[PDB]
């Protein structure tokens, strides 16, 4: 029996329906996390849109939700578990940091930190190499061997980019589960967002096949 | 004629 | 006939051993597959529960079909009971939900690639919940012709008392008489022709969509290869059983004096046909072992 | 927070009329609505109720099926259509917003209301002790009410509400659930009772405390009313 | 004598505290409470279950009435749960999806909610409009806010990722008093029943007492060896218990200024999330990461009971003021009531 | 540099200057508080279903 509880549970169903609609809407949108050192402002301004910064935009009828957490400047361990269910991580590094001070060594330490993280063991990582124009001009003058004592090859962007690609992903002590999607940052638009769009759908397709038992 | 039931004697159940 | 039907002993001992091997493989494979799904709440989404019912179906068709098939081969009689009206039914109903849920798996798999979007879901989709009940109700209601279509009739075979259970040569129901005449056609156009018409077709649409970049094409190629083998194994496994029921209605006559000699090939073809058919229920746990590296930890644990 | 009602006036008997109430300053979608009527010579009377989500709709026994009630959240308007009303339906109509949860304040706000004139069991009755009582400023006055059925629910909450209706003004909520006071109500008002007989006490009555006291019920859903007690200065 | 003298003044006068604590430790807690009869096996059942949330639940808080509780999750929704009848009192859509803490005011009119953002917003539950809207924004922090607990209708105290703590006034929305002692990242905060002192813990394996009135660490405790994120006061206010990431719960008193008990088990190697005492303080409940919540005795330190009703991790649990029931929340978006 | 170290030394000296109470007295006080309120703790002492608001 109930007198006013009938309206109370009726409110609960109305409330529960709203979260179910909100939860379904949130599920339709996809979430991405931004990690980097210093280098990322240009990335978020190509993907057209104190604490953390959250950006929302739609591309090809897909709701893209991005998280900028590099401004936290606090202990990463105690809040990295909040992004456990993220679809992909956008790791942006600056190639020109090899000539500045050691900086790329910190990026590898950061990359190794979240590649081997327990909460990120099932999340793909998207690698972005910024300062493409800056690298092209300054790679002929300075040697890449400054931060790469073992490296020995031609002083050329094609060899320079390949060794960076060789070194970064090598840091992925889980070549099966993770999937590194490397790319070169371009000043012109309509291409960087295309790579991000194509990246996520690969993760969802693999995730869908994993649920279906194919992967 | 009726000997076909012998096949069903040793046939599987299906 | 001068060749009275009698299964050779050399083809009987070998059939007992191979049936036992599939029996022990199915018990271990199905129990492990059901246990991990129930134990872990994470593996309880849309496509996971579809496999669980099929795995539960693979748990069947091996505790009701093969235990009495080998027993009948060695005993060469039916003294177990009068019951025999169900072994056929739940056993064919078990064939209904293993054949049809394979098509249902293709339905969910198609939406996994065609919709790299509508696919998002907080929990178990409502369509899957409707499907999982509908998929069961279809086979049980489609196996009712085999429910009351079996009885016990005792013939005389050179001074011997033997009880043989089969379909009634004459049926009171007009529909049942048509079912007896169309036994092989219904048993083949639905359990074989239909899955080869949707599961193969929908998996074919995957290649035109999923396929039509170093780690993209190479990884996607194996998915198509590992999904076409699933329908190839299914076709090959159930072929000997379905094939040796069409020969009974195509070239089996009542006048030529070689029925025994011809039926000996047919009889042994049904014996290893059920062994291959039972292996089909044993293939998904094997398929989930060679692929889907997520299950590596589940199987190890 | 305003409730502006319109659509009343003089209507020939047996006709059709729609009353529109516009709600502002509060979440109309999340608030259930109640339409009530007050006779010129008698007390108030419940007419209809619609839920916040338009899920549960209830009507009084005297106007069951006859009336229609609807809400438009995007337009934020409550529409009450009445057809084939007789000579007993002439009254002043009020709209009350109510929200139902633990610690809530249902019937907190009361609409201005519109007059409507026409040309010429299984319910619990509140047996009010008296219809009028003289009062003086600076003195404490206690009024009493009775119910045919005990309102002590199984959850320990007694469902009785007290309403103050100033002359020429919309009624206001004084005490809800017989144990707590609404927002803006002076602390002098208090309620007590054992679930069958109830008493409302006012200490140091002021000039603004004059009016009519009305008791409601919520244990069941007839939504009956008391006779009302008139206070004379 | 330059910077060298400060270290000498730091190395020394630190031995004085440990020498004083060692000399003061006449007898351990386990050596006196031996005459206390054992509590025995404690069995609890899931009386009520809540499934409104759709994301991992981070923190929870019990109301004064012991009926309404606030549940927070990363989906960006605040739920006021009617634990008696299981329905949802309110649903507050939060501007910032990430949330790590939530508080219920003792009066019940206001609630607190904040996460990775440096602002833990305050929402009014008794508005005239009938909806729940933000009232003040405490955006003076720098790091991520980890726990802000309500002190009164006009005062709140917050703990952030930086080594700072702040006490705010609701009317002005400004840092009335600030604390800067911790050297790590403050995680959990607790308030004494007398509403004049509060203790908080950080990643530097230290818990520090602070006074809301004055504004300075009165005492510190360094009995742990790993990051601590669970700390709650005793019902009497003269002691408190601290949970760390090394599966160790330590009880610290406010009189001897030293650790007085270390609850630990060999079979437990996972971390602890939240710790809450009972009404009488005899029973201590700790939330562990191994998909399980454990019950310990404050005196005998025995495994009184185990609550393994959550599939994922128990990030938070709470005990009502009267101790009638215990509400716990985990990452499965589910809440369970044990009593 | 200097402020970060001098303030720490001053705070440490102020903390050390506070009084101390024997552990036996604190343990006895905690035991007395636990025993006095033991009858009022529903967790330690089970509550009957009639008096339990959370009983199903």
């Amino acid at each position: 029996l109930s007198a006013e509880d009938k309206a109370a549970v009726e409110r609960s169903k109305m409330i529960d329906r709203n979260l179910r609609e909100d939860g379904e809407k949130a599920a339709r949108e996809v979430k991405l996390l931004l990690l980097g050192a210093g280098g990322k402002s240009t990335i978020v301004k190509q993907m057209k849109i104190t604490g953390i910064v959250e950006t929302h935009f739609t591309f090809k009828d897909l709701h893209f939700k991005m998280f900028d957490v590099g401004a936290q400047r606090s202990e990463r361990k105690k809040w990295i578990h909040c992004f456990e269910g993220v679809t992909a991580i956008i790791f942006c590094v600056a190639l020109s940091d090899y000539d500045l001070v050691n900086r790329m060594h910190e990026s590898m330490k950061l990359f190794d930190s979240i590649c081997n993280n327990k909460w990120f063991t099932d999340t793909s990582i998207i690698l972005f190499l910024n300062k493409k124009d800056l690298f092209e001009e300054k790679i002929k003058k300075s040697p890449l061997t400054i931060c790469y004592p073992e490296y020995a090859g031609s002083n050329t962007y094609e060899e320079a980019a390949a060794y960076i690609q060789c070194q970064f992903e090598d840091l992925n002590k889980r070549k099966d589960t993770k999937e590194i999607y490397t790319h070169f940052t371009c000043s012109t638009d309509t291409k960087n967002v295309q790579f991000v769009f194509d990246a996520v759908t690969d993760v969802i397709i693999k995730n869908n096949l994993k649920d279906c038992g194919l992967f | 004629d009726e000997e076909a039931v012998y096949f069903a004697h040793l046939d599987i159940i299906w | 006939c001068q060749g009275p039907i009698e299964i050779k002993e050399t083809f009987k001992y070998i059939n007992t051993v191979v049936s036992c091997l599939v029996f022990v493989l199915g018990i271990i494979g199905n129990s492990t597959l059901l246990r991990i799904i129930y134990k872990n709440k994470c593996m309880r989404n849309g496509p996971n529960i579809l496999i669980a019912s099929l795995a539960l179906g693979d748990l069947l068709h091996i505790v009701i079909d093969i235990p009495i098939n080998v027993y009948k081969l060695l005993a060469e009689d039916w003294p177990f009971g009068a019951m025999c009206k169900l072994v056929p039914f739940i056993q064919k109903a078990s064939v209904g939900i293993t054949v049809l849920s394979l098509c249902a798996l293709s339905i969910d798999r198609y939406r996994a690639v065609a919709s790299w979007s509508r696919i998002k879901g907080i929990g178990v989709p409502k369509w899957t919940a409707v499907e999982i009940v509908l998929i069961w109700v279809v086979s049980v209601v489609l196996a009712v012709p085999e429910a009351i279509g079996f009885d016990i009739i005792t013939m005389d075979y050179k001074g011997s008392y033997l009880r043989i259970c089969l379909l009634h040569p004459v049926q009171k129901t007009a529909f049942m008489q048509f079912y007896k005449t169309a036994k092989d056609w219904w048993l083949f156009s639905f359990y074989f022709c239909l899955p080869l018409a949707i599961t193969a077709f929908f998996y074919t649409l995957m290649t035109c969509e999923m396929l039509r970049l170093n780690d993209h094409l190479k990884q996607r190629r194996e998915v198509a290869k590992t999904v076409f083998c699933l329908v190839l194994v299914f076709a090959l496994c159930w072929l000997p059983l379905h094939l040796s029921r069409i020969l009974k209605l195509t070239l089996y006559n009542q006048n030529d004096p070689n029925r025994c000699e011809l039926l000996s090939f047919l009889l042994v073809l049904d014996y290893i046909g059920i062994n291959m058919a039972s292996l089909n229920s044993c293939i998904n746990p094997i398929a989930l072992y060679l692929v889907s590296k997520r299950f590596k930890n589940c199987f190890k644990s | 927070v305003q409730l502006v009602e319109s659509g009343g006036g003089l209507v020939q008997p047996g006709g059709s009329r729609k009353l529109s109430c516009s709600a502002s300053g509060f979440a109309f979608s999340s608030f259930g609505m109640h339409w009530v009527r007050q006779a010129p010579e008698k007390g108030l009377e419940w007419v209809a109720y619609i839920s916040s989500g338009s899920g549960t709709i209830y009507y009084a026994d005297t106007v069951k099926g006859r009336f229609t009630i609807s809400r438009d959240d995007p337009k934020n308007t409550l529409f009450l259509q009445m057809t084939s009303l007789r000579s007993e339906d002439t009254a002043m109509y009020y709209c009350v917003r109510s929200i139902y949860y633990y610690g809530s304040s249902p019937f907190d706000f009361w609409g201005q209301g519109t007059t409507l004139t026409v040309s010429a069991s299984a319910d619990i009755v509140m047996t009010q002790a008296t219809s009028s009582v003289p009062v003086t400023p600076g003195e404490s006055v206690s009024i009493s009410c009775r119910s045919s059925k005990s309102l002590l629910h199984s959850n320990g909450n007694t469902y009785l509400y007290w309403f103050l209706q100033r002359p020429g003004q919309s009624p206001q909520l004084l005490i809800y659930r017989m144990s707590n006071l609404a927002s803006g109500v002076p602390d002098r008002f208090s309620g007590s009772g054992s679930g069958t007989a109830f008493t409302l006490t006012i200490s140091r009555l002021e000039a603004e405390d004059v009016g009519v006291y009305y008791c409601m019920q919520h244990l069941e859903y007839p939504l009956t009313f008391g006779a009302g007690t008139k206070l004379e200065l | 004598s330059e910077l060298d003298q400060l270290r000498q003044e730091a190395e020394q006068l630190k031995n004085q505290i440990r020498d004083a604590r060692k000399a003061c430790a006449d007898a351990t807690l386990s050596q006196i409470t031996n005459n206390i009869d054992p509590v025995g096996r404690i069995q609890m059942r899931t009386r009520r279950t809540l499934r409104g949330h759709l994301a991992k639940i981070y923190a929870m808080h019990w109301g004064t009435d012991s009926r309404l509780l606030v549940s927070a999750s990363q989906d960006g929704k605040l739920i006021i749960w009617d634990s008696y009848t299981t329905n949802k009192v309110h649903a507050i859509p939060l501007r910032s999806s990430w949330v790590m803490t939530c508080a219920y005011a003792p009066s019940g009119n206001y609630v607190a909610c904040g996460g990775l953002d440096n602002i833990c917003s305050i929402y009014n539950l008794k508005t005239r409009e009938g909806n729940v809207r933000v009232s003040r924004e405490l955006a003076g922090h720098t790091g991520y806010l980890s726990c802000c607990r309500f002190l009164d209708d006009n005062q709140i105290v917050t703990s952030s990722g930086d080594t700072t703590c702040a006490l705010w006034d609701i009317e002005t929305g400004q840092q009335t008093t600030t604390f800067t002692g911790h050297t790590g990242d403050v995680m959990s905060l607790s308030l004494a029943p007398d509403t004049r002192l509060f203790v908080s813990g950080a990643c530097d394996a230290s818990a520090k007492l602070w006074d809301v009135r004055e504004g300075m660490c009165r005492q510190t405790f360094t009995g742990h060896e790993s990051d601590i994120n669970a700390i709650c006061f005793f019902p009497n206010g003269n002691a408190f218990a601290t949970g760390s990431d090394d599966a160790t719960c330590r009880l610290f008193d406010l009189r001897a200024d030293q650790e007085l008990m270390t609850y630990s088990h060999d079979n437990i190697i996972c971390g602890i999330t939240s710790v809450s005492f009972s009404k009488s303080g005899r029973l201590l409940l700790a939330g562990y990461d191994d998909f399980n919540c454990n019950v310990w005795d404050a005196l005998k330190a025995d495994r009184a009971g185990v609550l393994a009703g959550h599939d994922n991790r128990v990030s938070c649990l709470g005990v009502t003021d009267d101790g009638m029931a215990v509400a716990t929340g985990s990452w499965d978006s589910f809440l369970k009531i044990w009593n | 540099s200097i402020a970060q170290a001098r303030k720490l030394v001053e705070q440490l000296k102020m903390e050390a200057n506070i009084d101390r109470i024997k552990v036996s007295k604190a343990a006895a006080d905690l035991m007395a508080y636990c025993e006095a309120h033991a009858k009022e703790d529903p967790l330690l002492t089970p509550v009957p279903a009639s008096e339990n608001p959370f009983r199903e």
